[PDB]
């Protein structure tokens, strides 16, 4: 069904420039306006730009026009969004929207999962796995995440084969300047000698993955 | 901006003017030289001639609500001599037929009114492009609502 | 220019309680408004276009009002998968620019949090920084008081919380609570302790260790 992939975020050198992208699927394509609408952390949705199903109009938003350049390939069913002299003001989650009836002014109908843009002269940080074992009813276990940038990690339980009980927490900036995470999830006391327990973390940023035991 | 010494314009409107139909030169393709000239929203004749005058008005809406409104877009002539305005071009519209989908479902509805015809005018002859329901009209894109006129 | 201005800008309601939400456009938009439900961490969903068309496969306790400057987002019987932020748009016209929000919480009965407390692993250790993790675990309401103890003395400094949204199905929170001392300081003491203060707990619970079990 109706899918918009994005892809191009991470970390970026203010100043510097990215070139986000958004691959539909689903839908003719060439049928529709697209959208840009990013999202700062912790603030609200904010409009970007749009353009139109042959490219023929485009607007932006009293806040960028000089900057950013959105763009649509309608043979590889792609939306683009070049971002130039990046500032911490650009730092946000961007998502692509599918228009729901053609002209450019129609309700975003269908949204991508978003894609975070880091604007920061530090630097990628992969992150530190730690078990958050049981203690000696209901019992509990985790895994501890640590020293990690930029956003995001990712924390799965077995690849998906456990759902229930599991909270991913909101990361935590430290005084490093850095990041930490954990999940949790809560167990039945019995099922442990039978069954033991991992966590998949992905940080895409860093290009690692640690699968963990606990 | 530009060659040829035959009078012209081809005017848009202004999206952010809320509420009416204003004229805007300075954008775009927009046109406006040798003479004519845009004042009180009108386009003004500098000269005795044949012109083509065109415009087009695209509006639209979501769903219907009581049984009728009509759209309309007119092309007035307000002459020097003539101190008195007539019609050069007309069009009404009618879109969503009392229809009012009260069951439920608003869709999305478009109708385009186009003008164009020759007409004599005098020099210093005011051409008006007006419309009936301007708060029913689509800013959003280019091409979409304009006004022109050009000496032959 | 244009302003979308939502009011409330929070809300907390019982499940089954009807919510009412509003957006004031500051210049007429006719009905190119739609309403937006943005889940924690989640991609927004448009929930109402045009100002009163639900959106197909959206329930239909959503309903949406009005034409002109002021429009009305409704959930006529709340639901603990509701919880989230709402957005309005503007769509004539460019900008499209969105009301600043609604967060919306709910009811539910006071729920006494579970404390469980983790030592730091060996290979934390290994490295040279050693950190404590106290769990708070689906309580409500979501004001708790965390508090560590070393040796019974309180350990001020060194903790950070961090905090769940409201769960979708119990409508409860989580909360954790970080110790980080160097190795070192790991060291200099002996037992570990989080006392944990909530509304659902009659008296402070601790939950201690001893550095080496």
């Amino acid at each position: 069904e109706v899918q918009l992939v994005e892809s191009g975020g991470g970390l970026v050198q203010p100043g510097r420039s990215l070139r986000l992208s958004c691959a539909a699927s689903g839908f003719t394509f060439d049928d529709y306006a697209m959208h840009w609408v990013r999202q700062a952390p912790g603030k609200g949705l904010e409009w970007v730009s749009a353009i139109t199903w042959n490219s023929g109009h485009i607007d932006y938003a009293d806040s960028v026009e000089g900057r950013f350049t959105i763009s649509r390939d309608n043979a590889k069913n792609s939306l683009y969004l070049d971002m130039n002299s990046l500032r911490a003001e650009d730092t946000a989650v961007y998502y692509c929207a599918k228009v729901s009836y053609l002209s450019t002014a129609s309700s975003l109908d269908y949204w991508g999962q978003g894609t975070l843009v880091t604007v920061s002269s530090a630097s990628t940080k992969g992150p530190s796995v730690f078990p958050l074992a049981p203690s000696s009813g209901t019992a509990a276990l985790g895994c501890l995440v640590k020293d990690y940038f930029p956003e995001p990690v990712t924390v799965s339980w077995n690849s998906g084969a456990l759902t229930s009980g599991v909270h991913t927490f909101p990361a935590v900036l430290q005084s490093s300047g850095l990041y930490s995470l954990s999940s949790v999830v809560t167990v039945p006391s019995s099922s442990l000698g039978t069954q033991t327990y991992i966590c998949n973390v992905n940080h895409k940023p860093s290009n690692t993955k640690v699968d963990k035991k606990i | 901006r530009t060659p040829s010494d035959k009078p012209v314009a081809h005017v848009v409107a202004n999206p952010q003017a809320e509420g009416q139909l204003q004229w805007l030169n300075d954008r775009a393709n927009a046109l406006l030289a040798n003479g004519v000239e845009l004042r009180d929203n009108q386009l003004v004749v500098p000269s005795e001639g044949l012109y083509l005058i065109y415009s087009q008005v695209l509006f639209k809406g979501q769903g219907c609500p009581s049984t009728h409104v009509l759209l309309t877009h007119t092309i007035s002539r307000i002459a020097v001599s003539y101190q008195t305005k007539v019609n050069l071009l007309s069009a009404i519209k009618s879109p969503c037929q009392r229809e009012t989908p009260e069951g439920a479902e608003a869709k999305p509805w478009y109708e385009p009114i186009y003008l164009g015809g020759v007409f004599q005018l005098e020099k210093g002859d005011r051409l008006s492009a007006e419309i009936n329901r301007p708060d029913y009209l689509d800013f959003a894109e280019s091409g979409q609502v304009y006004f022109g006129i050009i000496a032959l | 220019d244009i302003q979308m201005t939502q009011s409330p800008s929070s809300l907390s309601a019982s499940v089954g309680d009807r919510v009412t939400i509003t957006c004031r456009a500051s210049q007429g938009i006719r009905n190119y408004l739609a309403w937006y439900q943005q889940k924690p961490g989640k991609a927004p969903k448009l929930l109402i276009y045009a100002a009163s068309t639900l959106q197909s496969g959206v329930p239909s306790r959503f309903s949406g009002s009005g034409s002109g400057t002021d429009f009305t987002l409704t959930i006529s019987s709340l639901q603990p998968e509701d919880v989230a932020t709402y957005y309005c748009q503007r769509y004539n016209r460019a900008p499209y620019t969105f009301g600043q929000g609604t967060k919306v919480e709910i009811k539910r009965t006071v729920a006494a949090p579970s404390v469980f407390i983790f030592p730091p692993s060996d290979e934390q250790l290994k490295s040279g920084t050693a950190s404590v993790v106290c769990l708070l675990n689906n309580f409500y309401p979501r004001e708790a008081k965390v508090q560590w103890k070393v040796d019974n003395a309180l350990q001020s400094g060194n903790s950070q919380e961090s905090v769940t949204e409201q769960d979708s199905k119990d409508s409860t929170y989580s909360l954790s609570s970080t110790l980080t001392l160097s190795k070192a300081d790991y060291e200099k003491h002996k037992v570990y302790a989080c006392e944990v203060t909530h509304q659902g707990l009659s008296s402070p619970v601790t939950k201690s260790f001893n550095r080496g079990e």
